[PDB]
């Protein structure tokens, strides 16, 4: 009557099947930039470039856009640099869906949970075009706030309570004010040195004494914790490796 | 798996068929008997 | 049928159940045993949803009820006939849901990452069943849980809301509705200012997390920071399933009038009931 | 077992920002620090840009709250006791039917106007801002265009469709319970708002940006021990923060987004959530006069 | 067109197929169900 | 027919299969339950 | 048209139709059951 | 997939549709003759 | 590729071929069965 | 005019311009469908 | 794509959209024949 | 006015005069569906 | 862009925009012929 | 160990037909109590 | 069936077992609560 366009269609539905016709276009949007990382789907087996698509195959993956950087650097999404298809494991089952049995140490061997990204060995920047991730000993302006306990010459322990080693030094990042990295040397070792996330630390300021645990990996385990190379400024390879070692704890820390 | 205990297991895997068809048939014919389940022109009963 | 990156993380373990038995992909899918039984329970429970579609008189899609038992019956299995099957879609729906969150707990144990996500599905599952389950026990009924139907359970969200003449004036859903809208409000701000960020326009290098923090600290006047940013949004989403949870729980099993009215103890405080 | 959901250990530095051209207008703020706020995020606050639009906007809006409370303030005869008691029920009601779009007598809605009027400029003029701030700092609009969705459902409620009716009597008051009431009384003058489709899809919206920032936060809080935490960074360099995070949600619901693209999820579910809003206000009443019948019409309801 | 293994596995054809052909049936059993004639199990006349 | 267990590994596919069939069962168990002739606890006479 | 191939990828075409035309068949057979004339399932009169 | 399975597959899976074809073919023969599904133009008398 | 692309033409025009025989056989059935073009006073 | 496919790829234009085609099809189908004249199913009299 | 494709992408291309346009101005004929659509004065009947 | 394309993408710009000509279309056919007078599809008289 | 083709696609734009409006324009012909759009002092009819 | 698999089957194929043994004997109980098979005109 | 637990894990399927069974159980016992005839704690009468 009043609202009706024709007979049984009026402006209501017309404007909700427009608005369905842009959502289903919008959802393929979507789609397109989810498929900016990881695409073209590669074989489970062999790696050739194969999937069951059909013809939104062409709308599928879009053209790469470019991400420009503060250093004159450039990222292209998609760029369609892939992994290699042999990694250090064998496949349990020959059936494409199985999983795949370690072929070492996982921990040192960048497999599972201790795989990380192959990125570039360069450092975090900051607005001023310096390292964001660094030691507090090169960053003198920055300080630990007080009502916090300060993370340094506590001991450092797994959940097992052996003192792995002893914090000496914090990482954190310029560019968000945070603390990062904990520097600890080893007990064991004390021409080595080692790099443990705050992320993976508990603050245990409520206890007998102060100490800080560890519940991923075991006291040994910080025997080949992933090193770096310039000890006051660290590349995101160098970062995401370390991550990676200590986030592999969880899934098999006594042992495969 | 190898072309010879993909037929041994299909062995017991054709009894297990065998087995379980014959109690489900039985079980139909059961309840065949009880009540069928296939309505006349004029309906049930 | 594998990402650029996947072929590197698909190990096996971080299971709960069942060993090496079903700790393969189907697809991109993870199954695990818990795969298994959530498809185990959708397949009954949404099987059971057609039938009692094929039972009504609609196949409207948007009409397709399955309706609890009469409170007549009270807590009291009921007849697959009339209202038994609301419960069976009850329960199969519970247990999928459960083996879903346990299927995302293997996931992350196997990928090494927190279990964040479980443990915040774990509060729509929750949800999910203090109204089905946590209030009709309360309330003495399975009759007062919501009909499982597209527009029906809209017509029971309506009458339970009407049924104490106003749903707004529950305190608790006052606070549970702000709180969702803020956390739609945090989410638009959050997806902007990333890709804000990411980009910047013609030229315009990428800009760095101080860049992200300066521009809410010119606006507002302050930034919360791209990690605390998560942390405030997972606690608005729960919060506000919480509270909604709560103000649904304070109604018929604690609260049995009008909402409207039970404001008047702040109208009568000490300080002011001026008389 | 730590889970980034309060920051035990807290570090203070110099306060700093982004470099802005100087303008007619400084920075204001001396910036200072929290300590709960640095629990939860950062802890600098502060300091707070207030340029030309920034100035004109606040005066809008001071006027317009300035207005409105005073309003409430003489509707019950400039008793603070009876504010009190009645702050929750006070409103600010907007003009009769009878004066159209035109401007009713102060006492009969002229307030109610001049109010709305300012408070839409300075919204208008807050969304200039957010616009300008992002354009100086060498950054996208997307906030804007977010906050332009909300913007469009509020005036789409206050000014849009009154234009369409010819009619302010219809437009939501300035009180804490009145506009709920409004709420109310709008559902139940078009039939069942719950039957209006657009309603639907904005609760779906709705739903599926708190679901969404749900999932989102969750992941990015079970990857931040692996550097997950610093989005834009995952986004130019992709590490296995992102893989992960990616992974995880290919391996439960068989498709993923990208560390960039899945904040794009996220801002037009919250953008659509008020679209779809505004689209259905504007619908009702003006093409639909009953919502229930729209529904039984077109097969949402059982045709009683 | 045995050909059609040369583009499709025949493992993963199998599973689908087998599942879209059990949803299938499984809706073609429910609608007769729903319906008055060929509804097996209330068997209305159908004169 | 013996080959198929080169397609699918039989102590997996063997329990998914144990799976489906106990659904199957349950829900055609529930489906006669919902009926009035099928439903043996009810028990309502034919006639 | 045998040239059509070089653009398009004989399983994505093959999928995109095998999906497509089981939508639409679908589509058809529904807005069919939903009409009074051609509804097989309850055979409504004709005149 | 290698060619030497293909040969074997594509058969095995023409007797096995053409199997659950007949069977379908059979199934739906009996159905006719208990209720045919298309109305003539009067209805179901 | 054109490689197989005139031997996967050839197939596909066979198949297509023979869905649209038994698609316009069916419709042939449909339209004796029940037509579905009104006249100009309905359906009768 | 043989410039055009220069700038878009044959592939993104031909597919691009089946789904906006069948789209409009639909559209114009269910808008006849919706009528009371140019509805073939039900048939309305033209009278 | 070089510029000899494209041609030969283009004939085609006009080749099918002739085709596409005479069937459905063919389907446009039989309509309008069957009911036209552009109604008169006083409507349709 | 053979300048205009130096400034303006010719695929971006002519994709949007596109879209942006097919929306003003549709909008303006269901303007002219919803009057009495110009909807053909009824066919109201013009008295 | 370089001019070299500024030119030649300003060649097709200026006719084929001519070709649509040719077209369009047409098109109202034919509704002005049936129904005109713009009522008389006494409305329309 | 392959000894313990056999160990195991037969310690469950005991437990199974106790377990079997014990429902039987239950449901020969309620059988008798209330047979769960209707007649043509139901129970009553 | 030899050796099947060289295949399955004892504990696992113990405990799945165990599920099982009692969450079947439960079920049935349930169903029974809710007819009239085999509620034996409401005790309805026979005749
Ligand atoms: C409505 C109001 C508003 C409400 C808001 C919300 C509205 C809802 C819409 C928005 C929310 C959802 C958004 C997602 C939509 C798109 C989802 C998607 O594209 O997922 C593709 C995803 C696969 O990702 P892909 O990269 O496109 O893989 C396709 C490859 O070409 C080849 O993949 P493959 O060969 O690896 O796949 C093999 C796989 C078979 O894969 C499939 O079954 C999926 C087929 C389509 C892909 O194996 C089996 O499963 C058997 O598969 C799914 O759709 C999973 C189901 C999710 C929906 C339920
Ligand atoms: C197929 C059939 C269905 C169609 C489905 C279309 C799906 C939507 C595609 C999409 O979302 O693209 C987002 C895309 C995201 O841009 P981006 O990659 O973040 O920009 C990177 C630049 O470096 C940085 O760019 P920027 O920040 O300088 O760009 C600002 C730009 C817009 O860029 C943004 O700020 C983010 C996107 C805002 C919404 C734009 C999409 C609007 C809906 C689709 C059109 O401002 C505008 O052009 C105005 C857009 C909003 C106007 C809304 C006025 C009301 C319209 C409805 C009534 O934004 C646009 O495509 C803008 C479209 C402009 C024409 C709008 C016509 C209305
Ligand atoms: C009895 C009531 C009835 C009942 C049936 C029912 C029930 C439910 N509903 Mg609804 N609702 C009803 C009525 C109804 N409902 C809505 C709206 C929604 C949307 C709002 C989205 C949003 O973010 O809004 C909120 C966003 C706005 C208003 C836009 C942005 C606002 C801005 C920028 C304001 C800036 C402010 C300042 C700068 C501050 C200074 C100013 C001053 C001091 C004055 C959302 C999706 C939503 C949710 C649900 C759910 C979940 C339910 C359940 C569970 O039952 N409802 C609005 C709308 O969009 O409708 C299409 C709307 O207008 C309207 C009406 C009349
Ligand atoms: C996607 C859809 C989503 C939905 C769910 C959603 C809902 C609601 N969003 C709501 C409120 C606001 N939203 C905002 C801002 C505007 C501020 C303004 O207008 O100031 C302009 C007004 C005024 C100046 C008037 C008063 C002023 C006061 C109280 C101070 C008076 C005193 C003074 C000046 C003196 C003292 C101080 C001195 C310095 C001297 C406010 C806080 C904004 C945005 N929403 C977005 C989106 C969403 N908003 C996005 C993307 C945003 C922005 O960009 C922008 C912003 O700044 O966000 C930080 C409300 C009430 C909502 C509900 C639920 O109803
Ligand atoms: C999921 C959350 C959805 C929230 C919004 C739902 C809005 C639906 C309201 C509605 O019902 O809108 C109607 C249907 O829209 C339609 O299906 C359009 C198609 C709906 C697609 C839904 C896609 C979800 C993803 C209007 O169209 P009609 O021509 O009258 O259809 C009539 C028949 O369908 C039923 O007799
Ligand atoms: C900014 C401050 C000014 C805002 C108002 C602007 C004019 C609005 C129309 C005035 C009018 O004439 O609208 C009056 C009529 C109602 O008239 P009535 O029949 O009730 O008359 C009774 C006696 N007066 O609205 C309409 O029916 C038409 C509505 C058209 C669309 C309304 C939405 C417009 C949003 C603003 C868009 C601005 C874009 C500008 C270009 C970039
Ligand atoms: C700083 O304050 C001190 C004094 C402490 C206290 C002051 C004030 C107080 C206590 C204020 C309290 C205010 C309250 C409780 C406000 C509640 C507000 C709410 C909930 C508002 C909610 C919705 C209202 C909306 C969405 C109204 C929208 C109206 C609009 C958009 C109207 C626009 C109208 C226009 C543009 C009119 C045009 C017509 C004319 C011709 C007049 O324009 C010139
Ligand atoms: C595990 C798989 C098991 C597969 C089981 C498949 C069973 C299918 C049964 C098909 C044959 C049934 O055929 C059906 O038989 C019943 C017999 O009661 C007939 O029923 C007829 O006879 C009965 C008994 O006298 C009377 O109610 C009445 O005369 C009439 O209804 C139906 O007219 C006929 O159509
Ligand atoms: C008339 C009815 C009531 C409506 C109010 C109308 C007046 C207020 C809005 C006018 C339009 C404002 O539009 C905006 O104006 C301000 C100056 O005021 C300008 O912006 C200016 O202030 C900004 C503040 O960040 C500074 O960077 C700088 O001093 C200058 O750019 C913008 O370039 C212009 O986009
Ligand atoms: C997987 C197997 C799928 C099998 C699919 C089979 C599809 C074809 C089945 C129906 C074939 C047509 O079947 C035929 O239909 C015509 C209607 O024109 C009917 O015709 C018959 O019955 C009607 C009344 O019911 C009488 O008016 C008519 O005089 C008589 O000849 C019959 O029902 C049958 O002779
Ligand atoms: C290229 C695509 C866009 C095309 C745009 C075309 C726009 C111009 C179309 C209309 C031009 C004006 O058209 C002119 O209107 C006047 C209005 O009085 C008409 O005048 C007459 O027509 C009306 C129609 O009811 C009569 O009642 C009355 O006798 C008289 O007023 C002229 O007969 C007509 O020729
Ligand atoms: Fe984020």
């Amino acid at each position: 009557n009043k609202g009706d366009i024709t007979g049984y269609m009026d402006v209501a539905q017309v404007v909700l099947y427009a608005f369905w016709i842009f959502f289903a276009g919008l959802i393929i949007y979507l789609r397109r930039e989810d498929r900016r990382e990881g695409y073209p789907l590669e074989d489970a087996i062999s790696g050739k470039i194969n999937s069951l698509q059909g013809l939104g195959s062409v709308f599928s993956i879009a053209r790469p856009k470019i991400f420009k950087l503060k250093t004159g650097a450039t990222y292209a999404a998609p760029n369609f640099k892939r992994d290699a298809v042999a990694i250090k494991a064998t496949r349990t089952a020959p059936t494409a869906g199985a999983p795949f049995e370690p072929t070492g140490n996982p921990m040192t061997d960048a497999v599972g949970p201790a795989a990380y990204a192959l990125r570039d060995e360069l450092p975090d920047l900051t607005l001023g075009g310096q390292p964001a991730i660094v030691p507090l000993r090169v960053a003198p302006t920055f300080s630990v706030a007080a009502e916090d306990t300060d993370p340094r010459g506590l001991p450092v322990v797994d959940r097992k309570g052996a003192v792995a080693g002893k914090v000496t030094d914090l990482w954190i990042d310029r560019a968000s004010i945070a603390i990062r990295y904990l520097e600890v040397e080893l007990a064991a070792t004390p021409g080595r040195k080692v790099l443990l996330p705050f992320a993976a630390t508990r603050i245990n300021a409520k206890t007998k004494s102060k100490t800080v645990t560890v519940q991923s990996i075991l006291a040994r385990h910080f025997a080949n914790v992933p090193t770096i190379a310039k000890t006051d400024s660290i590349t995101r390879r160098e970062e995401d490796k370390v991550m990676a070692y200590y986030s592999s704890g969880y899934l098999y820390s006594d042992r495969v | 798996i190898t072309e010879g205990e993909a037929k041994e297991f299909h062995k017991i895997f054709t009894s297990s068929i065998l087995v379980f068809f014959g109690v489900a048939a039985f079980a139909h014919l059961l309840v065949w008997i009880w009540r069928p389940w296939v309505p006349g022109p004029n309906g049930y009963s | 049928a594998l990402l650029s990156f996947e072929r590197k993380y698909r190990v096996r373990g971080g299971t709960l159940i069942g060993g090496d038995l079903f700790d393969f992909w189907v697809g991109p899918f993870y199954v695990g045993f818990f795969g298994v039984t959530t498809l185990l329970f959708t397949v009954l429970g949404t099987a059971l949803i057609v039938w009692g579609a094929a039972l009504g008189p609609s196949w409207t899609f948007w009409q397709i009820s399955i309706n609890p038992p009469d409170v007549s019956y009270g807590l009291a299995m009921a007849p697959m006939a009339k209202g038994g099957l609301w419960q069976i879609i009850t329960f199969s729906a519970i247990g999928a849901f459960v083996s879903w969150a346990l299927r995302e707990v293997e996931i992350c144990r196997k990928l090494g990452i927190g279990y964040h996500i479980p443990f915040a599905f774990g509060f729509a599952i929750l949800a999910y069943v203090s109204l089905v389950v946590i209030r009709p026990v309360m309330m003495g009924a399975w009759g007062y849980g919501f009909p499982y139907g597209f527009m029906t359970h809209l017509d029971w969200v309506s009458n339970t809301g009407y049924q104490y003449a106003n749903f707004h004036y529950n305190p608790a859903h006052m606070l549970g509705i702000t709180l969702f809208f803020t956390t739609c409000l945090a989410l638009a701000l959050h997806g902007s200012l990333i890709l804000s960020a990411a980009n910047p326009g013609k030229g315009e290098v990428v800009k760095g997390p101080e860049h992200e923090n300066t521009y809410f600290q010119d606006t507002i006047g302050y930034s919360v920071g791209t990690l605390g940013i998560h942390r405030v949004g997972l606690i608005l989403a729960l919060s506000a399933v919480v509270w909604s949870i709560i103000c649904m729980i304070l109604s018929g099993p604690i609260y049995t009038g009008s909402w409207p009215d039970w404001w008047l103890w702040w109208q009568k405080l000490p300080f002011w009931n001026h008389g | 077992e730590y889970q980034n959901i309060l920051t035990g250990v807290q570090v203070r530095t110099a306060p700093h920002s982004a470099p802005i051209a100087k303008g007619i207008f400084p920075r204001l703020g001396k910036p200072g620090f929290s300590y709960w706020l640095g629990k939860i995020g950062d802890a600098q606050i502060g300091p707070i840009y207030l340029g030309t639009t920034g100035v004109l906007s606040l005066v809008f809006g001071f006027f317009a709250i300035e207005i409105i409370g005073f309003n409430l303030l003489a509707s019950v005869n400039w008793s603070p006791m009876e504010f009190g008691r009645q702050f929750f029920w006070l409103g600010l009601e907007p003009p009769a039917a009878e004066y159209g779009l035109g401007f009713a007598p102060l006492a009969e809605g002229g307030w109610w106007q001049i109010a709305g009027f300012f408070l839409t400029t300075s919204i208008l003029l807050w969304w200039v801002r957010m616009y300008r701030r992002a354009r100086a700092l060498k950054m996208g609009t997307h906030t804007a265009w977010a906050f332009a969705s909300a913007i469009f459902l509020f005036l789409s409620l206050g000014f849009i469709r009154p234009l369409l009716m010819g009619n302010f009597s219809e437009s939501v008051p300035f009180g804490i319970f009145p506009h709920l009431e409004w709420t109310n009384s709008f559902s139940l003058n078009y039939g069942n708002f719950f039957y209006n489709p657009f309603h639907m899809l904005s609760i779906a919206f709705l739903y599926g940006s708190a679901l969404l920032f749900a999932m989102h936060g969750a992941t990015i809080l079970a990857v931040s021990r692996l550097g997950g935490d610093r989005e834009v960074e995952q986004i130019t360099d992709r590490g296995t923060a992102a893989e992960r995070a990616a992974l995880f949600w290919r391996w439960t619901m068989g498709f993923n987004a990208t560390m960039e693209s899945i904040h794009r999820w996220a801002w037009w579910f919250a953008v659509l959530c008020t679209f779809t809003g505004a689209i259905g206000i504007l619908l009702t009443g003006t093409v639909v006069d009953n919502w229930f019948e729209w529904g039984v019409k077109h097969g949402l309801a059982p045709a009683p | 067109m045995w050909r059609i293994w040369q583009l499709f596995d025949p493992r993963q054809a199998l599973v689908g197929l087998a599942t879209f052909l059990f949803v299938l049936a499984l809706l073609i059993h429910f609608i007769l169900l729903s319906t008055e004639r060929f509804n097996w199990l209330e068997g209305a006349s159908t004169k």
